[PDB]
């Protein structure tokens, strides 16, 4: 063949922490289809918003927004348990079909994004060069987000285990845990990845009695 | 590494 219909940029969705997660890679030949199962980032979430992105930047806000839609009717469950299957499907028409499906409630929502959406040829090259020019900063952000998300799970799991523990946890330790939790929460708001890591370790340090109780 | 969608 002398030519191919290909994606000139990555297509994906925004995920926890404000990152773009890619579903169809840059330079994928069409037709193509890809599905992936995701879950929730907190306990009892009843709906999710699927924010569709085009581009090459790691921070979702720096990509081109193609659309969004909701999937509601998610049964309340602990975080990470619901199964939300997100499908990107682009056939020869160059129309992007995005669906999200709750594999338990069976509820599904879909949208279509026409061939003309997203960046034009000039904006496509600028986006590729902006990605290049900011590669440094983009990778730091990706690593910081992975660390943030890991700290967030630890914070929230520790808080659950304190609840289940009740008066079984010594007042002394309960107070020391609560302190470390607050410090980690503070470190999470910042941009210093090592500081989050030290606060994760410091919280696990004071949790020994808590972990035995569980 | 499992991934999660944010709360709306």
């Amino acid at each position: 063949v002398l030519l191919l219909d290909v994606t000139p940029l990555s297509l994906g969705i925004e995920t926890m922490g404000g990152v773009m997660t890619t579903l169809i890679a840059k330079n994928t030949t069409i037709p193509t289809k890809h599905s992936q199962v995701f879950s929730t980032a907190e306990d009892n979430q009843s709906a999710v918003t699927i924010h569709v992105l085009q581009g090459e930047r790691k921070r979702a806000a720096d990509n081109k927004s193609l659309g969004q839609f909701n999937l509601d009717g998610i049964n309340p469950a602990p975080r990470g348990m619901p199964q939300i299957e997100v499908t990107f499907d682009i056939d020869a028409d160059g129309i992007l079909h995005v669906s999200a499906k709750d594999k338990n409630s069976g509820k599904e929502q879909k949208i279509t994004i026409k061939a003309s959406s997203g960046l034009n040829e000039d904006e496509i090259q600028k986006m590729v060069r902006d990605a290049e020019a900011n590669a440094e900063a983009d990778r730091k952000f990706e690593e910081l987000v992975q660390t943030r998300n890991q700290g967030d799970h630890l914070l929230h799991s520790t808080r659950k285990q304190v609840e289940e523990a009740g008066d079984k946890l010594p007042a002394d330790d309960k107070t020391a845990i609560e302190s470390a939790l607050t410090a980690l929460e503070t470190a999470l708001k910042g941009e210093d990845k090592a500081a989050i890591e030290a606060k994760m370790q410091e919280l696990a340090q004071v949790s020994q009695k808590l972990m035995e109780i569980a | 590494r499992p991934v999660y969608i944010p709360r709306p």
